C-alpha cells in the first residue's frame, strides 16, 4: 500500500498501480457480474477482505471542485455516452445500481469513465437507497417497488451537475429535497402521474403548489431541454431509458462528442 | 495494554480488549479533507466531556494514550449492551427489570442534564450493561452542551428510530427533550422487545409516530408551524396507550404519556420523571446483580 | 460546572510562590537535560515570563484579527492553553509562535469552532509556503498540547459569570439604576486580569465579581450591600481580600520591554537553531 | 428493596441560586434577551439561557485552593 486515497463507510480504498479496497458477498457479486471497459475492473480478489481494482487516477467530483472553467460541451457529451453505455450494459444484466453519483463516477487521464462503488448495487426492493441529492421521488415518497428509473434519475441529475458544476438538488432535508425537487420542475399531478394518490407520502401528508418547468431558467441546446424533460419525467413508466437516450438527436449535434483521447491534462 | 481480542468496528473508530480488563477504541482518521484535521474531533468532544464527568452510570474514560497519527482511549471493560437483552428471546424482562433499567438511564440523564449536557445519541447499544449490571451511557461523540443561545448544531443527530419530533422537523436550538423522547423509546422497545417506530425514511418515521401518538395540534404544540421542516399532516386518530402496550399498569402509562408529549418544553424531564409515583410503587427496582445476563 | 471540574481541582494554585517554582523547575529540567545532551546561553525564569507574556500579547492579537470572527471563548481557551503549556515547559525548547499557533487550533477544535485547516492559516500574515509550514508544526505539536494539558481540555472563563452578575445586579439591586454603565469599565479591566496570572489563582466566578465591583468603585458608586445583604463574617473578609489581591496583582504586573524582548527573542533564536 | 428519589446534592461553593421553575416570578427573565417562537417549538426558552448564567455566576465564588 502506498496511500489512502479516500475514507468509507463500509469499504476504505488504498492506493498501491492498483487499488485495495477493503470491506460483502452482495458487492463482489454485483462486481463481477458486471465486466465492462466502462464499469471498474476487478482484477483479483484478496483476503477483513480486500478487492483489488484497476487504479483510475481521479473521480469526476475531485475535478470540478479542483477547476474554474466550466465542462466544454464536447466532453460533457462524450461521459454522456460511456455513462449511458455503462447503465445500458448493468441494465442488460439485470443489475440496478442505485449509487450513481459524481463521486462514484471515476475519469483516467485517457477520458475514460468507469463507474464503480457496488455496495449499494442488487440484482433485479429496499426501500430507502441512493444518496438525497439524486434520490428519485418514487422512493423518496415511499415506493415499495422501483426499476431503473431510479438510475435514470440520477444520470439525469449528473447531467445537470455537468450543465452547471452545481447539483441540481441540493436539499438540505428529505422534506427540503422534496421541496426543492416539485419549486424546480412543479408539483406533479394525477392527470400528469397516474398512480398519484396511491404514493404513501400523498396519502398522509400535504404539499405546495408549484409551476411547472422552472428548471428551464436554472439553465443547454432545446434538444438538451428535450432530453433533460425525458430525464425529469414524472412518471417512472414514462421516463426515458439510456437506449433510447443514446437514440435520441442531442449526441448529434455542432459540438459534436470528442474522443476521450483529446482530453485536457489536470493535476494528478 | 496488552490487546487481546477484538470487540467489534463502526464509524468512528474501532475497539478491541485488553488486560484489569479495559477497551481501547482507537480512532481512525476521517475523509481525506480531515485527515489534515488531526485527531478526530469526535474523539477530542468524547476526551473532554468523560473528563469533565463523574458518575456510577456514565462510563469511565481511563487513558487516552496515542501517536502523531491519531488517539486511542481506554474505557473500561463493558460486558453487554442493552440492545443485546432486548434482542435475545431466552431472556425474560419482569416489570422490575425495566424499572430498573429506566431508573439507571434517568438517573445518568439527570446527573448529565445537571450539568447542562445533553447525550444526543441514545439508544439501547450505547447503553452498556457491566457484569454487575450497572447500565452506563457511551458514545459521546455526538454529546454537546446546551444552554446557550451561541451554539447551534445539526439536527441529524439522533438516528431515525429514536430520533424526536422536534429534531426530525428541523429545529435549530432545543433543550432536554431531544433525550427524553429517545428515554421514551426505549422503555417502548422494553414493552415490545422490537422497535417502537421502526421507520425506514424520516418522513415515514413521521408518519409512524404520528400514526401511533396522533397527529399534534396546536393545543399540544403552541409553535409547531414555527419550525422551518414542518410539513402539514393528516389528523390521525391515534392508537390508545393503554391498547399498544396492555400489560403497563396506569402509572407506566402516566410515565409513558408524560415522556411522549409533542411539546417539548412540557415534556418531563429526568428529574420530573423520577419523581413520579411508578418509581417508588411496588415492585422495587431490582438490584444490579439479579440484572438478566446472556 | 466549575465547582467540579478538571481546571478546579488541578489548574486553580494558591499563590504566585507555586508558579514561579513550576516554572524554575522546568527552566532546570531543560538545562540538565542540554548539560546531559552534551552555560550562557540559557535564559534565566524571569527571561523565560517575559519571552511568554510577549507572546500571550502576541496570541491575542492573533485572535483578535482571526476571520472567521473568533468568539470570547475560543481566545480565552487559547490563552488558558497557553499559559498551561508554558507553566510546566520552558521556552528553550518548545518555540512559542508554533506553541500559541496550535493552542489556538486546539481551542478552536475544543470550543466547537469548525474551521478548516486551510481557513485556520489564511489568517496567518506568512507566504503560502509559510502557512503550510505553519499547519505542519502545527500538527506535529497538536497532540505534544494535548499530552502537556493532562488531557483537561474543558476551560472555564470569567464571561458567563460577568453577565451572570450582571443580570443578578439588575434585578435584584434597585439601589444601583443601571448596571449595564458599569460594564464596558469592568470588560477593559477583566482584559488586565487575563494578562496577569490571576486566571491560575482565582475562579472564574471572583474574577467577574472583582472586575465589576472595580467598575463601581472607578465610578464612585458602592454596593457592600448587594454583598452583605443580596449575596448574603469570614465569607465576606475572604471575598474583599480576595479582590484585594486581585487589584494589587492587576497594579503590580508590567508590560514588556521593547529592546528587552528584542534581547530575549535573539537569545531565543540561538538556542533554538544551537539545539 | 423500595425505591424513594433523593435530590442529588452537590456542593457549588456559592450562594445559592433560584429553582428553575421560578425564574420569571421574580423578573430574572426580564433582563434576558427573548426566546424566538423557533427556539420554543424546538423546547428551548430563555429561563435555560438565565438558569445557566445565574448558575455559572454564583458557582466556585466560595472557594479556596
Ligand atoms: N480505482 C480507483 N481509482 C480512483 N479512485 C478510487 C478508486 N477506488 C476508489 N477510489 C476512491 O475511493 C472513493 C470510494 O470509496 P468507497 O470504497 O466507495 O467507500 P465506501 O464504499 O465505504 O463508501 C471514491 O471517492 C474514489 O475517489
Ligand atoms: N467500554 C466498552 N467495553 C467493551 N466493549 C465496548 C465498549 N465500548 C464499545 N464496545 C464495543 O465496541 C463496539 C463499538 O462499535 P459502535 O460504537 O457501535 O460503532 P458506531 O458508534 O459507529 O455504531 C460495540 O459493538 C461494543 O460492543
Ligand atoms: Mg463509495
Ligand atoms: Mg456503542
Amino acid at each position: 500500500c502506498l496511500n489512502r486515497i479516500e475514507e468509507g463507510t463500509y469499504g476504505v480504498v488504498y492506493r498501491a498501480i492498483v487499488a485495495l479496497k477493503r470491506l460483502s458477498l452482495r458487492e463482489i457479486n454485483t462486481i463481477l457480474k458486471a465486466q465492462h471497459p466502462n464499469i471498474v475492473t476487478v482484477r483479483e480478489i484478496v483476503v477483513k477482505i480486500y478487492i483489488v481494482m484497476n487504479y483510475v487516477e481521479h473521480d469526476l467530483k475531485s475535478l470540478m471542485e479542483t477547476m474554474k472553467q466550466p465542462f466544454l460541451p464536447g466532453e460533457v457529451k462524450t461521459l454522456m455516452i460511456q455513462l449511458l453505455r455503462g447503465v445500458k450494459h448493468l441494465h442488460d444484466n439485470w443489475i440496478l445500481h442505485r449509487d450513481l453519483k459524481t463521486s462514484n463516477l471515476l475519469l483516467s487521464h485517457a477520458g475514460i469513465l468507469k463507474v464503480g462503488d457496488f455496495g449499494l448495487a442488487r440484482e433485479y426492493y429496499t426501500p430507502v437507497v441512493v444518496t438525497l441529492w439524486y434520490r428519485a421521488p418514487e422512493l423518496l415518497l415511499g415506493a415499495k417497488e422501483y426499476s431503473t428509473a431510479v438510475d435514470m434519475w440520477s444520470v439525469g441529475c449528473i447531467f445537470g451537475e455537468l450543465l452547471t458544476q452545481k447539483p441540481l438538488f441540493p436539499g438540505k432535508s428529505e422534506i427540503d429535497q422534496i421541496n426543492k425537487v416539485f419549486k424546480d420542475l412543479g408539483t406533479p399531478s394525477e392527470k400528469i402521474w397516474p398512480g398519484y394518490s396511491e404514493l404513501p407520502a400523498v396519502k398522509k401528508m400535504t404539499f405546495s403548489e408549484h409551476p411547472y418547468n422552472n428548471l428551464r431558467k436554472r439553465f443547454l441546446s432545446d434538444q438538451g431541454f428535450d432530453l433533460m424533460n425525458k430525464f425529469l419525467t414524472y412518471f417512472p413508466g414514462r421516463r426515458i431509458s439510456a437506449e433510447d437516450g443514446l437514440k435520441h438527436e442531442y449526441f448529434r449535434e455542432t459540438p459534436l462528442p470528442i474522443d476521450p483521447s483529446m482530453f485536457p491534462t489536470w493535476p494528478a | 495494554y496488552e490487546k487481546l481480542d477484538f470487540l467489534g468496528e463502526g464509524q468512528f473508530a474501532t475497539v478491541y480488549k485488553a488486560r484489569q480488563i479495559v477497551a481501547i477504541k482507537k480512532i481512525k482518521l476521517g475523509h481525506r479533507s480531515e485527515a489534515k484535521d488531526g485527531i478526530n474531533r469526535t474523539a477530542l468532544r468524547e476526551i473532554k466531556l468523560l473528563q469533565e464527568l463523574s458518575h456510577p452510570n456514565i462510563i469511565g474514560l481511563l487513558d487516552a494514550f496515542g501517536h502523531k497519527s491519531n488517539i486511542s482511549l481506554v474505557f473500561d471493560f463493558m460486558e453487554t449492551d442493552l440492545e443485546v437483552i432486548i434482542k435475545d428471546n431466552s431472556l425474560v424482562l419482569t416489570p422490575s427489570h425495566i424499572k430498573a433499567y429506566m431508573l439507571m438511564t434517568l438517573q445518568g440523564l439527570e446527573y448529565l442534564h445537571q450539568h447542562w449536557i445533553l447525550h444526543r445519541d441514545l439508544k439501547p447499544n450505547n447503553l452498556l450493561l457491566d457484569e454487575n449490571g450497572v447500565l452506563k451511557l457511551a458514545d459521546f461523540g455526538l454529546a454537546k452542551s446546551f444552554g446557550s443561545p451561541n451554539r447551534a448544531y445539526t439536527h441529524q443527530v439522533v438516528t431515525r428510530w429514536y430520533r424526536a419530533p422536534e429534531l426530525l422537523f428541523g429545529a435549530r436550538m432545543y433543550g432536554v427533550g431531544v433525550d427524553m423522547w429517545a428515554v421514551g423509546c426505549i422503555l417502548a422497545e422494553l414493552l415490545l422487545r422490537v422497535p417502537f417506530l421502526p421507520g425506514d425514511s424520516d418522513l415515514d418515521q413521521l408518519t409512524r409516530i404520528f400514526e401511533t401518538l396522533g397527529t399534534p395540534t396546536e393545543e399540544q404544540w403552541p409553535d409547531m408551524c414555527s419550525l422551518p421542516d414542518y410539513v402539514t399532516f393528516k389528523s390521525f386518530p391515534g392508537i390508545p396507550l393503554h391498547h399498544i402496550f396492555s400489560a403497563a399498569g396506569d402509572d407506566l402509562l402516566d410515565l409513558i404519556q408524560g415522556l411522549f408529549l409533542f411539546n417539548p418544553c412540557a415534556r418531563i424531564t429526568a428529574t420530573q420523571a423520577l419523581k413520579m409515583k411508578y418509581f417508588s410503587n411496588r415492585p422495587g427496582p431490582t438490584p444490579g446483580c439479579q440484572l438478566p445476563r446472556p | 460546572m466549575y465547582h467540579n471540574s478538571s481546571q478546579k481541582r488541578h489548574w486553580t494554585f494558591s499563590s504566585e510562590e507555586q508558579l514561579a517554582r513550576l516554572r524554575a523547575d522546568a527552566n532546570r529540567k531543560f538545562r540538565c537535560k542540554a548539560v546531559a545532551n552534551g552555560d550562557p546561553v540559557f535564559l534565566e525564569p524571569h527571561e523565560e515570563m517575559t519571552l511568554c507574556k510577549y507572546y500571550e500579547k502576541r496570541l491575542l492579537e492573533f485572535c483578535s484579527v482571526f476571520k472567521p470572527a473568533m468568539p470570547r471563548s475560543v481566545v480565552g481557551t487559547a490563552c488558558m492553553y497557553f499559559k498551561r503549556f508554558y507553566l510546566n515547559n520552558s521556552v528553550m525548547e518548545y518555540h512559542p509562535r508554533i506553541i500559541m499557533l496550535t493552542c489556538a487550533f486546539l481551542a478552536c477544535k475544543v470550543d466547537e469552532f469548525n474551521v478548516s485547516s486551510p481557513q485556520f492559516v489564511g489568517n496567518l500574515r506568512e507566504s503560502p509556503l509559510g502557512q503550510e509550514k505553519a499547519l505542519e508544526q502545527i500538527l506535529e505539536y497538536e497532540l505534544l498540547l494535548i499530552q502537556q494539558l493532562n488531557f483537561h481540555l474543558i476551560v472555564h472563563n470569567p464571561y458567563r459569570p460577568f453577565e451572570g452578575f450582571l443580570i443578578d445586579l439588575k434585578t435584584r439591586y434597585p439601589i444601583l439604576e443601571n448596571p449595564e454603565i458599569l460594564r464596558k469599565t469592568a470588560d477593559d479591566f477583566l482584559n488586565r486580569i487575563a494578562l496577569t496570572d490571576a486566571y491560575l489563582l482565582y475562579t472564574p466566578s471572583q474574577i467577574a465579581l472583582t472586575a465589576i465591583l472595580s467598575s463601581a468603585s472607578r465610578a464612585g458608586i458602592t454596593m457592600e450591600s448587594y454583598l452583605s445583604e443580596s449575596l448574603m463574617r469570614t465569607c465576606l473578609s475572604q471575598l474583599l481580600d480576595i479582590m484585594k489581591s486581585m487589584r494589587n496583582l492587576v497594579k503590580k504586573y508590567e508590560p514588556p520591554r521593547s529592546e528587552e524582548v528584542a534581547v530575549l527573542k535573539q537569545k531565543l533564536e540561538r538556542c533554538h537553531s544551537a539545539e | 428493596a423500595l425505591y424513594e428519589y433523593q435530590p442529588l446534592q452537590i456542593e457549588t461553593y456559592g450562594p445559592h441560586v433560584p429553582e428553575l421553575e421560578m425564574l420569571g416570578r421574580l423578573g430574572y427573565l426580564n433582563h434576558v434577551r427573548a426566546a424566538s417562537p423557533q427556539d420554543l417549538a424546538g423546547g428551548y426558552t430563555s429561563s435555560l439561557a438565565c438558569h445557566r448564567a445565574l448558575q455559572d455566576a454564583f458557582s466556585g465564588l466560595f472557594w479556596q485552593p
